């Protein structure tokens, strides 16, 4: 049962570096928003990474809250590079439906999809 | 437009800090593709990864397989194969050497040795039958073999090509501003090549006395005589030397290939892994049955992981194949010499300005398709 | 070196970057593949396959082909044996049905049995 | 049995034959298998905890000195607990011949990041993060190389299908090129190949 | 000499004292480790060859074709690498017992 | 060619190569089209009375790859000899 | 009903949709949007176009492979509409021009235009026929241009009743005219609302039936004065009949069925407004 | 085997050095590239009157995908799925159904002109050669859609010639 | 032989002609439906049946490795013609 | 079909006007010669 972790002895270093991570994405957005010259306010994309940070909620294995801590460390590099354009930051947002909500009566009449 | 990448220079003004070569813009997947399809379909891709080299890939490829598939080509097969590797090395080194002219400047030599490269687009028509990514090999022997009529044009050819690239000599190299331009750009230590990976061409110009040809024949080119350039500065315009006399070399190879060609056979003695000839394929049963599940299922292949490597003109060409008891291969890899030239771009293009950064992405060839894997 | 560990599944289903609509939407299925009883070849066997379920493929109404919004009809994968398959399909995280494999049967054949003196085995012609 | 035979040799073979039976001699520490192939270039299956020891024994130690680094990638084989295998493989520049280092781990358990001893290791290992997922012990940078900046998902794995999950295309409504959930034409009609009778009885595993 | 061959190189005087003076130093690291190792069995052997071809041999073009590993500096260049593996192999005891088994129906290639 | 000899003598002067033998481009140099129809040989099979597949079958030759073990001795051997230090060779060397 | 036409799977990229649309006009602002909604929807789409082939050329791509199909027309014989309409679904009609030319006037295209098509149409026996027309474009006076739409209404009314005449309030976009007008350089009650409520609110209408036989009237969800309106345009940002209609009137209708009645969700000014307004200082008066 | 440059030294004498020196202040082989571009700017040039002229080819050149038939006879396919089972792209799309006569035939045979890597597979796999590798390169199709060929589209496609694909054939069905 | 299909466009060879209802008719609008002129079903009517007295004869297609390869088809039926698969031209028997 | 310029200025061709209605005195196109004289005219042969 003896596996190598990635850097963490318990879920607390864990929760260290995704808050830590998380203030720095919050402090992150003016600047971005206001040099990519977008259109969506400033509490939708908030809200929004919040809400993709707790859409992982579910996880308990500190490597794998560690590893998703390395992907947004790595995705708030390219954010903070002016690397990435209008094209992926709109591509976090989702604008693009796609309207089918979970009705089963919608997904009656636009058949085949359960 | 500053191939194409993106660069992103730290500097301070004309003397830089640093650099971030952005690549992988040109990703198609062809490891995935050939994850999912068969080897006679995957060699297409091992033609055109790299496209400048349209034939030495296919040969790097084609041995891969028949290395690992106990297969000893036919004689006259590894002549043309050797021939065709000759032609191939000779149009991928005028074509890296034009577009480094031409980035620098340098007009009308570029166009010179294209209409040079025309003639060559002439021959490889008039031996396949297409102009570009001739297939042409197949694992298992050259297949299609050239028609009557040419190697006496090839001859000629090859008489008024040395003149011209003596001529070239003529124009260009010793030219003033030009070796102005190149001395204090390129240099690698011998070390620094090592532990850097570069490969080829860069190990040429650049300490030690190396050539994949010379240490492993893999083929009759032991038995052809030759001698390689070795730079010793490396100070890129003795790198372009370098170049030009391998060039040379390679007519020289060509010259001893006219000279001494056997008239023996296309293919291997296999029906059972080359597609044998229509009158036998036609009015014969087991050359019709082995054709269909040939060109069906594929030809069957034991498992193993193997690996080689040819000189390509960019360097050590390695392909690593992973291959299960099937007819299709598991997982294919590309080790490419662009892409490991490009590796130590920090340590070339440390202490100069962007222009001397233009330069040095033009003196180390590529594609940017094969860098790509 | 003996380090943290703790022991539960894996959570590979958030990071391999499918949506929750294709995990929870789409079930796989883990089997043995049949022999192709045309043929007589048992070398398709000693495969566990994992596959998925298929979904609509409509007509190309132009060109008259198999469109389909499918990304996931088009996989197959090989194992060894039931615990690797299981194994995989709780890493990666959507269900899974597997199915029982069903080996051949052992049939005792005799040519004089086939060719006796009182019984009604009896060919007739050969 | 003689023409148009690929020809091998004992020659190459008996020596890397006796140099792999000496490496695994005079390191017992973490040789696992030391399998040589009928064309003569050697595979060493490796434990991943002294990677770096390996390298540095193989980068020098004077009875054969192999200074180039070549490829390494941890080839994607599923159904094993350990799935993935990084072999690295090395050229000599006095000796010519071939050696991998095929050492084996799985997806979480992080290899120990060779470029400590390799110079031009950094974009392969990069390049390893971004297509396979395989992490790093004290790197200096994992950015993603040869993908789109809003990919994710290691689609070089055999958990990735054939397309991806995004389609580009311009809208003039939103005024910009955005990813829309994949709409395929074509069915890629798998061509099943793999016919019965077992061509290579040699190759049989033994079965139950 | 004068200007040699590889690029990044310049040649010293005597390669012979200090590369004498470098194996002295191999022998006592190599000193610094127990006899049954058989890696400094190993080392030990192959550096007195090499340092039996050192003792007598007064000229230079003479040793670097008679003792491989042509022509000069790379044979010093390979003293000091092996003297670099020699301080980092007091480190992490290669020639230990195994460490933990793989699950060993892994390698099975065809699967 | 086809042209007056004075500006063939303006195109030695200015380079000395002798244009009007060698220029490049060919107007009946050209080993001309529709080659006589080809016949073919087979190479070293298809002989009759010997060739067994049996005999020319190198895909079953294909061992396993060999395995060795770790799943006062003339040693410490090289994996191949010693690579000679090359030459200058006599096709115009330098210096 | 006959195969391909029913819908299969998702929308978009050469989907099989349930719908048909033949769109007439198309090369300006509000036909534009509304064949990249189709194409997003993932329908066909029938266009023709009198102008040059460069106009619909570069508005080619918007679909996919199918998707999409081109064919000409003039605005004076029945006989290139009928072709047009020989096997349509459904069908709508955009037309609208700043000034008059030689050729034609307000009248008579906005008449002799809808006459022919919702005849053919009638005749083609067709479906969701939408017709689209201005807010308060009274019978009475104060506007030429409104009131020969006011014509084309009742025309439309008049001729196959079975029909939807849509009417907007001063819709805004990213190829506005008005605002446009405003930018680059009296009481006045206006509420406009962004152009895709109007569109969403066109599809839905499009793939809802019973729909045939009522008219629409969108509304702004604001409500203020057009005078604030050029205090924020350029507070950020630092013809005759045209004018006249700007300076009118825009008031409410709410007895014939508008927004909620449709179900959709009307989107406010200042999101679009920072949107267009390139090349925070928010007013939002809003009276009543 | 090696055989390097670079490694000569100037000469130290006044002769060698002063001539350099000219070399460096005098401008004398610039000028002398001058002579070399215009050595070749008194050529008559290697260009082609292109709508009149047109350049070399090969008999085995591989263009159109055209289809043949037979001497008086039927059409020439089978519907035997080879080329569908080696076209690298899959672009080869074959539906097929017998008619009522016994002669097999097809019902849709489709090849992707945007997907075609233009091999030579699907005529060296052809058993009759019925979809053959074209003579001739003059496709520049306005619309997207007229790229997509159809089996009517090749049969009228073949009805327009025969013999320019017999010539090639008749001299390259020796060599394979 | 092309008919005329009832909406008034040219009938295929392969039975896919249209309804009163489709709209790849409205598709096909202003531009040529390429069909073909050409109709093999009644050019084997066209060609006559050779009379060959032996027993079991050949086919090849008028060329050795042109066309399709040796088939040999049988004749021992009094009146059911000797048909090739790939010829599909048919053989009689004078016996 | 000249035999005085070199390998490339071998043959070449006029056409003529409105050969199907086309007023192709000017901007002549491809796709003109009929199949027998792109055997002859591509130097696929050495024969007319
Ligand atoms: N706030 C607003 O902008 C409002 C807009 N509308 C409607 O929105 C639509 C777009 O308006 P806008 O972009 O400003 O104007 P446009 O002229 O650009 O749009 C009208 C469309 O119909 C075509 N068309 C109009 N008149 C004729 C004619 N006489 N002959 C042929 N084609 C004609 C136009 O040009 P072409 O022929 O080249 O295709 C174009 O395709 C119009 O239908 C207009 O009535 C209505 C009320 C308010
Ligand atoms: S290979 Fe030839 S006969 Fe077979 S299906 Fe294709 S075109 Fe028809
Ligand atoms: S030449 Fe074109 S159609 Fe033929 S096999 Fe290749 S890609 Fe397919
Ligand atoms: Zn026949």
């Amino acid at each position: 049962t003896s596996v190598k972790p990635i850097f963490s002895r318990d879920m607390n270093e864990a929760k260290r570096r995704v808050r830590e991570l998380y203030r720095a994405w919050y402090r992150e957005v003016p600047n971005t928003v206001h040099l990519f010259q977008l259109d969506i306010s400033v509490k939708q994309g908030r809200d929004k990474v919040r809400e993709m940070f707790k859409k992982n909620a579910h996880v308990t294995d500190p490597r794998v809250v560690d590893l998703l801590v390395i992907k947004g460390k790595m995705e708030l590099e390219e954010t903070i590079n002016v690397w990435k354009q209008r094209t992926h930051v709109m591509r976090f947002f989702h604008e693009t439906e796609a309207p089918r909500p979970k009705d089963f009566l919608s997904k009656f009449y636009v058949g085949h999809d359960p | 437009h500053p191939g194409v990448l993106r660069l992103v220079m730290e500097l301070s003004g004309e003397m830089v800090r640093k650099c971030d070569p952005h690549i992988g813009l040109l990703h198609r997947g062809t490891e995935k593709l050939i994850e999912y399809k068969t080897y006679l379909q995957a060699l297409p891709y091992f033609d055109r990864l790299d496209y400048v080299s349209m034939m030495c890939n296919e040969q790097a490829y084609s041995l891969a397989v028949e290395k690992l598939l106990n297969i000893q080509p036919p004689p006259r097969a590894q002549w043309i194969r050797v021939l065709f590797g000759e032609i191939t090395r000779l149009l991928n080194h005028i074509m890296a050497v034009t577009t480094h002219a031409l980035d620098i400047g340098a007009m009308t030599p570029f166009f010179w040795m294209f209409e040079e490269r025309e003639k060559m687009f002439e021959f490889y028509e008039r031996v396949s039958g297409a102009r570009m990514h001739a297939a042409y090999v197949r694992p298992g022997g050259v297949h299609q073999d050239l028609p009557l009529g040419l190697m006496d044009d090839i001859y000629e050819f090859s008489k008024n090509f040395s003149l011209r690239i003596d001529e070239l000599e003529e124009m260009l190299t010793n030219n003033r501003i030009w070796r102005n331009r190149t001395v204090d750009i390129g240099v690698v230590t011998a070390e620094d090549a090592l532990n850097y990976g570069f490969s080829g061409v860069m190990l040429r110009g650049s300490g030690i006395q190396w050539d994949l040809r010379k240490t492993q024949p893999y083929d009759v080119y032991d038995q052809v005589e030759f001698d390689v350039p070795i730079g010793s500065r490396g100070d890129c315009y003795d790198r372009y030397l370098c170049r030009v006399e391998e060039m040379r070399q390679s007519i020289r190879i060509i010259s001893q290939c006219l000279n001494k060609m056997p008239p023996g056979e296309i293919k291997v003695d296999d029906a059972k892994v080359s597609p044998p000839k229509r009158a036998e394929m036609k009015t014969s049963m087991e050359s019709l049955i082995h054709h269909f599940k040939l060109y069906t299922e594929g030809y069957q292949v034991p498992p193993g992981a193997t690996y080689t490597a040819i000189e390509a003109p960019k360097g050590e060409f390695g392909v690593y194949l992973v291959s299960d008891g099937s007819s299709r291969p598991y997982r294919c890899k590309i080790k490419a010499p662009g892409f490991a030239h490009l590796a130590g771009l920090d340590k070339m293009s440390k202490g100069h300005m962007l222009a001397d950064v233009v330069a040095i992405i033009g003196t180390q060839d590529i594609v940017f398709g094969e860098v790509d894997r | 070196t003996q380090l943290i560990t703790v022991d539960e599944k894996l959570d590979i289903t958030t990071l391999t970057g499918v949506p929750e609509e294709h995990i929870k939407t789409r079930k796989a299925r883990i089997f043995v593949p049949a022999r192709n009883n045309m043929q007589s070849g048992v070398n398709n066997t000693k495969k566990w396959k994992m596959e998925f379920d298929t979904r609509e493929r409509w007509e190309n109404p132009l060109m008259g082909w198999a469109s389909t919004a499918d990304p996931l009809s088009n996989l197959v994968l090989t194992f060894s044996t039931k615990e690797d398959a299981i194994a995989f399909a709780e890493k990666n995280g959507w269900s899974y049905d597997v199915e029982e494999r069903k080996v051949p049967k052992p049939k005792s054949k005799s040519y004089g049995a086939n060719f006796s003196w009182n019984k009604r085995t009896r060919v007739s012609t050969k | 049995t003689r023409p148009t035979v690929r020809p091998r040799n004992d020659v190459a073979h008996k020596q890397l034959s006796a140099f792999g039976e000496y490496v695994a001699e005079i390191l017992p520490k973490y040789v696992q298998q030391v399998q040589v192939s009928c064309f003569s270039e050697l595979e060493i299956c490796i434990h991943p905890d002294g990677v770096i020891p390996v390298l540095t024994f193989l980068r020098d130690h004077s009875n054969a000195q192999f200074k180039s680094l070549a490829d390494l990638t941890a080839v994607d084989i599923p159904t094993r607990q350990n799935r993935f295998e990084i072999v690295y493989n090395l050229l000599s520049l006095r000796f010519n011949s071939r050696i991998r280092v095929k050492t084996y781990t799985d997806e979480l358990t992080p290899v120990e990041s060779s470029v400590s001893v390799y110079k031009a290791a950094n974009w392969y290992e990069r390049e390893i993060w971004d297509m396979f997922g395989v992490f790093f012990a004290n790197h200096p940078d994992l950015r993603r190389i040869l993908t789109d900046y809003g990919f994710e998902g290691h689609p070089f794995r055999k958990d990735f299908p054939l397309s991806g999950y995004v389609e580009l295309r311009y809208d003039d409504e939103v005024k910009r090129v955005v990813a829309e959930p994949v709409e395929l034409a074509q069915e890629f009609r798998k061509f099943d190949l793999n016919s019965p009778w077992e061509a290579f009885p040699a190759y049989r595993q033994p079965p139950e | 000499k004068k200007t040699t061959g590889l690029v990044g190189l310049a040649v010293c005087e005597t390669p012979h004292e200090r590369l004498k003076i470098l194996y002295t130093k191999i022998l006592d690291v190599l000193g610094h480790i127990p006899k049954n190792a058989a890696y400094r069995k190993y080392t030990e052997q192959i550096t007195n060859e090499k340092l039996s071809i050192v003792k007598a041999e007064p000229d230079v073009k003479k040793l670097e074709e008679q003792l491989q590993g042509g022509q000069i500096e790379e044979v010093i260049l390979q003293a000091e690498n092996e003297l670099s593996l020699a301080r980092k192999m007091i480190q992490w005891k290669p020639w230990e017992p195994l460490v933990e088994e793989p699950p060993a129906s892994q390698w099975k290639w065809p699967i | 060619a086809s042209a007056t000899r004075l500006i063939q003598g303006l195109r030695n002067w200015a380079s000395g190569r002798d244009l009007q033998a060698k220029l490049q481009l060919r107007y009946q140099e050209i080993s001309k089209r529709t080659q006589p129809p080809p016949k073919l040989p087979v190479g070293p099979s298809h002989r009759l009375s010997n060739n067994y597949y049996c005999a020319r079958d190198g895909r079953r030759e294909a061992m396993p790859p060999s395995i060795v073990m770790s799943s006062s001795e003339k040693k410490a051997v090289s994996p191949a000899p010693p690579i000679k230090r090359w030459e200058l060779s006599q096709d115009e060397p330098y210096l | 009903l006959h195969h391909a036409v029913i819908p299969h799977g998702k929308g978009g990229r050469s989907s099989v949709s349930g719908i048909v649309a033949t769109v007439f006009g198309a090369t300006g602002f509000l036909g534009r949007y509304l064949v990249n909604h189709l194409g997003r929807m993932g329908s066909q789409v029938i266009v023709p176009y009198r102008c040059e082939p460069y106009d619909t050329m570069h508005l080619r791509p918007m679909g996919d492979l199918g998707q999409i199909i081109f064919m000409d027309w003039n605005g004076r014989d029945k006989d290139s509409i009928r072709r047009a309409v020989e096997h349509s679904n459904v069908v709508i009609n955009l037309v609208g021009r700043e000034w008059e030319t030689k050729n034609f006037d307000f009248e008579d295209v906005f008449v002799k235009i809808p006459q022919a098509i919702a005849q053919v149409s009638k005749e083609a026996g067709v479906e969701k026929f939408i017709h689209i027309s201005h807010l308060n474009a009274d019978i009475k006076s104060s506007s030429k241009y409104l009131r020969n739409k006011a014509v084309g209404e009742k025309e439309v009314r008049e001729t196959f009743p079975e029909a939807t005449i849509i009417k907007p309030a001063d819709i805004f976009g990213r190829e506005d005219r008005f605002l446009n007008y405003f930018a680059n350089i009296k009481k006045t009650v206006k509420q406009p609302v962004y152009i895709v409520d109007v569109t969403k609110g066109i599809i839905n209408a499009i793939k809802d039936p019973d729909a045939r036989g009522k008219t629409f009237a969108f509304v702004g969800p604001n409500r203020y004065l057009l005078f604030d309106l050029v205090q924020y345009v350029f507070a950020v940002a630092h013809t005759r009949d045209k004018v006249e209609r700007i300076h009118t009137t825009d008031r409410t209708l709410p007895h014939l069925p508008g927004l909620e009645d449709l179900g959709v969700q009307a989107t406010p000014l200042e999101l679009k407004a920072i949107e267009v307004l390139r090349r925070s200082e928010i007013e939002d008066v809003q009276p009543a | 085997t090696y055989k390097y440059v670079n490694l000569r030294e100037p000469s130290m004498d006044m002769k060698s050095v002063t001539d350099r020196a000219a070399q460096t202040l005098l401008w004398t082989e610039l000028i002398r590239g001058l002579g070399m571009t215009l050595s070749y700017l008194f050529r008559e040039p290697a260009t082609i009157n292109y709508p009149f002229e047109k350049g070399p080819l090969s008999p085995r050149f591989r263009g159109e995908h055209a289809l043949r038939r037979y001497p008086s006879g039927e059409e020439r396919c089978i519907a035997c799925k080879l080329c569908e089972a080696v076209c690298p792209a899959q672009a080869i799309t074959i539906e097929a159904e017998p008619r009522a006569d016994g002669s097999r035939r097809t019902t849709r045979y489709d090849i992707d002109m945007t997907k075609c890597i233009y091999c030579g597979f699907c005529q060296e796999a052809c058993p009759v050669d019925a979809i053959v590798e074209g003579p001739n390169f003059e496709f520049s199709t306005e619309t997207h859609e007229e790229l997509l060929y159809n089996k009517e589209k090749l049969l009228n496609n073949g009805d327009k010639w025969e013999a320019e694909i017999a010539a090639n054939i008749q001299a390259d069905y020796l060599y394979r | 032989g092309v008919r005329t299909s009832p909406t008034g466009e040219k009938v295929t060879h392969t039975g896919q002609v249209y309804d009163d209802e489709d709209y790849r008719r409205v598709r096909f609008v202003g531009r040529q439906k390429e069909v073909n002129e050409n109709f093999a079903i009644d050019l084997i009517a066209e060609q006559p049946v050779s009379q060959v007295g032996s027993r079991v004869i050949s086919c090849d297609g008028g060329g050795g490795a042109l066309g399709h390869p040796r088939v040999y088809i049988n004749l021992d039926k009094e009146t059911k013609t000797g048909t090739c698969g790939y010829c599909g031209l048919q053989f009689r028997q004078q016996h | 079909e000249d035999n005085k310029q070199f390998f490339g200025r071998h043959r070449w061709v006029i056409y003529t006007t409105e050969m199907n209605g086309k007023n192709t005195f000017w901007d002549v196109d491809g796709s003109m010669v009929p199949p027998e004289w792109h055997r002859w005219l591509h130097c696929m042969t050495d024969d007319p």
